């Protein structure tokens, strides 16, 4: 079915799931499986998405393109994306890339403020785990997570390199993660290869969020390839440096619920599509990427 | 000059062309035909693929461009007919 | 779980008009009208390009994207197509490619390099006939080219370059091989049918060239008013006018349907490894630093 | 590089093998695999058919010289096999 | 009813070893011990030569007649064999090959033309390795050839020059092909069993070009002591050293079986068409006049 | 089966039909199709032929050829030979050919002992239709065969010119069909396109005197391209000349005979053979290219 999601200031995210795309009386319609069929809008349309078990034809992308929509595939939920063009200034008349991308390259060519870029969005991982919380478990106002907050605070303002910037993340992961072990009762470290529930439900949750930023720079245009805490010569870098932001204000709390009641991977991967789709997530990350570049 | 027949033949007639196409070529398997035969020798066969008569399927390759080909096939952009 | 088959070595090439591409039995598949059933070769094909009537499932997409097979549309002009953005590239080549990019010499330095590369794709790939090597026009027409994109003033200069080439090529193979037909997407004769069906399979090949190694497709090389859609024509210009051309003019003359032509291009195309010469032919330009 | 491959091999292993060259090539028709690879093609094919596993009857063809082949199938004097 | 193909355009050449040849259905074949039909293509059939435990049948004999392929049995030494002779020859051929032949001087002419014909046919055939077009020692011994065959003075002279010269050749290849072997009928290595069932091609190929052409053997252009067996020894030193010898010294070192041995001498006769080409000059010894 | 066929001297043709020739204690043995297995002589044979149905293995003629014999391969009845190696001076000390070779060349390259060759040859053509007598139709010692027998002999020794003696030989047929027709009580014109029994049988009777010209021009070695009568450019030369011999003095009354009382081909064929082999005409073929040869 239809689904709507919010990118920057309008509900322009169109998912729709198990339904074959045509055109219908010379515009872009779609039936769903049990039969009945919708119109899209036009004006209300900037990103069309085609979620599982969904088919399209070829006049309908080209009456899509013809008047400057982009559409994209993604897996179940609408945020793993897997296919899709790209975004630029417009996609008919001026094939040049957005005015992001012009900000990111020119803030990561200067060092000074690559460090400044560093330092804010570690500041924005502290808002983010401040801003967003959730009626299970920790609570974001104690007096531990504030002292680690104020001290990590002020660690990131007085850092000025990027091995102490990876220092002083490993030390924020290794607290927060012996923080919500002591909130559960349990004796927890995190691993990969560990085949528990506790760790393979992080590491799906991780790869969630790696959808989620994958999803959201896609959204702004920005590509996976421009890394900025994690080094240049790994594969998928931003996707890591975006996600630990979320990961460490959501997705350790969330990982760390559905592992403790235990709900099978299925109704936890909906779980987080559904807070993902109600608390507007990408917005908050768009919003995000939004002002580390005008700067 | 190698040259290779592939037929999709019925029997009986699928028998007669493998007996009228094997005294040319040297039988591989799974009605294929691959070896060496001269041009001339491909136009005097093509005439008695001609008079073989109706029903026949029979597609020969020179390396992959198809030379000649008899009877009512549907071929595409990889050759492929389909599978089954 | 086998390294995922490297995509210089990809090797079957499609344009499917009038059919239905999914998935069965773990085999992904397109369907005509009489209940018949076609194999697309995933862990070798490189692209499906999908013409008028036709229309492809997601599944089936997954499972061409994760080996890498890039689908695009038909409806020179507006192009629309589909990378596999779920495997994690190599950040080294475009990397390397956006500090060149960014900066507007380094920029030209690529176009000049990207375009002066058709030559060698004129070279390296021989087994021609008609024409040939050269029928004293058309060494004269790349030697022009090479002129022309030496120059390299901007990149709205040459615009609309290849244009004028696609037209001045198609008349001037045409004047050996007799017939008067011009550039245009909807000419009834069988040439221009045949030339229209002929390039997307150089769309293609730059495209899955463009998806492992290197540059997502709109951080073009050439923009203007008439060069729409970006960076897949600057890297399909290798092998629209080097190989569909030459083999065009053959299969429009020597009469034969569209089955023998896509037959003919896939060995021209699949003998010379064309497709992983693309590959480490643009590894030189990403990696030129 | 133009490679014809031919399976004489026994269902459901030669089911087996189709699935794994027909992912490489087209299926021409009646177990015939006909397309083109590379030398660093055929090595990722030949390895993938040393993972198949045995009774797999595979014989590769580069132009008329036998490229390689897999199982025990006495291809007896120069180019062919019948047995009636 | 067909013109029955000429002999220049047939091109499947064999030995059986170990077998038995009859008619299955109308097609001529061979049987091993579990059956194993190897259907010859009498169409193109030149010549079935036999080595021991073997046997032909009359109607299969009479059916490869009809098209005339030559039978023959191996046991350099004595080689027996069977024309076909209910076809009625062209007259003027062996006609005029009679008349010259009877006459001693033009008798030493023919058989100085068709020796020195062993240097065309190391010149028109080319495709070779290794030694390739000479490694400084056999372009000598074929200039020493020449020059042996342009003396001439007497049949009895060179009777068995050609032995010296297989032994020679047999050693000259083995010093850069790592093998002490020399000329044997019985040596169980596989450069003498490579180069044992290699002259059998050479007296096939030159007993179905004897066949419709010109001469039946036993009118030769070489005889004495110890040179028995007639013409067709003559006609086969042609391709004896020019084409069995380097391949033989190829799969005898590269070190696989007798069938990819004959794989590799079919293909060298298919790629020049070697059957047609010394049809056509013995056509220059048959109707010089 | 087993049969015995003089050529010169002693009965050394072996016709052997529908038995496999195999090697039984180092020697050449035949197993017949009924189990029988015969040895072969080997002092007594010069010529082994091998009719319908006769295999033979490659160490059978190893030491055939070891100790001086010829093989050959024909049809049924022993007479149409197809497949066969060639005669020579010995076929293993000495590849050179026999005396009748030479003196036959010999007599080609003299010209007007050519033309003296060509009387001789249809002097004997004549004797032949004098010597050979049969127990039904025309008698060879009447009125009019005497009659155009003496005619023809004065009409031999006149001439010079090869255009007379063919136009003789033409006038010897066309008389002799005349002579057979008006004792059959038919009216008769030779042809070959005709398709009565008639002209069918005359037809199959010349291509059996083809067949038995053709033995014996191979059992003495002379090959089947050098005439004297017909043209230089005509294939299959001394066949057809040898066999005019017998085409007017055995052929001639036997086909009309078999086209009278209208026997089958098959047993034609056998009552033919039967003259070949109980009269043995293949002798006095060669002992007529030993006269023509010697002089």
């Amino acid at each position: 079915m239809q689904k709507q999601i919010l990118t920057s200031q309008k509900r322009n995210m169109y998912i729709l799931s198990r339904c074959k795309v045509l055109v219908k009386n010379g515009q872009v319609c779609h039936l769903h499986e049990d039969g009945n069929v919708y119109t899209v809008p036009y004006a209300n349309t900037v990103f069309i998405g085609l979620a599982e078990g969904t088919s399209i034809t070829n006049e309908a992308m080209s009456m899509l393109a013809a008047n400057g929509v982009i559409v994209f595939w993604t897996k179940g939920g609408g945020y793993d994306m897997f296919a899709a063009d790209i975004i630029c200034h417009l996609p008919q008349a001026d094939y040049r890339p957005t005015k992001y991308m012009q900000n990111w390259v020119r803030l990561w060519l200067d060092e000074e403020k690559k460090l400044s870029a560093a330092k804010e969005i570690l500041k924005m991982r502290v808002d983010s785990l401040s801003t967003h919380v959730h009626d299970f478990g920790v609570d974001v106002e104690n007096k531990r997570v504030s002292s680690i907050v104020n001290k990590f605070d002020k660690g990131v303002t007085q850092a000025t390199s990027f091995e102490s910037l990876l220092g002083h993340e490993g030390t924020f992961v290794k607290s927060l993660y012996k923080e919500y072990a002591l909130e559960y009762e349990i004796e927890f470290k995190r691993d990969h290869k560990s085949a528990d529930n506790y760790n393979k439900f992080l590491t799906l949750g991780n790869y969630y969020a790696y959808g989620i930023a994958r999803s959201s720079l896609w959204a702004l245009g920005i590509d996976n390839s421009f890394p900025l805490l994690h080094g240049s010569t790994r594969r998928g870098g931003l996707v890591f440096d975006v996600a630990d932001i979320i990961k460490t204000s959501i997705i350790l709390p969330l990982a760390f619920h559905a592992a403790d009641q235990g709900m099978s991977n299925t109704e936890f991967k909906r779980s987080c599509v559904a807070y993902f789709d109600k608390n507007d997530i990408l917005a908050y990350l768009i919003n995000n990427i939004k002002r580390l570049c005008m700067e | 000059m190698f040259i290779r027949i592939k037929c999709f033949s019925k029997q009986p007639i699928a028998k007669k062309v493998s007996r009228e196409v094997s005294a040319y070529l040297e039988y591989t398997g799974n009605n294929t035909w691959e070896g060496h035969i001269s041009g001339q020798g491909v136009s005097n066969l093509q005439t008695k693929l001609i008079n073989v008569g109706k029903g026949v399927k029979v597609v020969c390759n020179y390396q992959d461009k198809v030379l000649f080909a008899i009877g009512n096939v549907a071929m595409s952009d990889t050759g492929s007919v389909p599978k089954y």
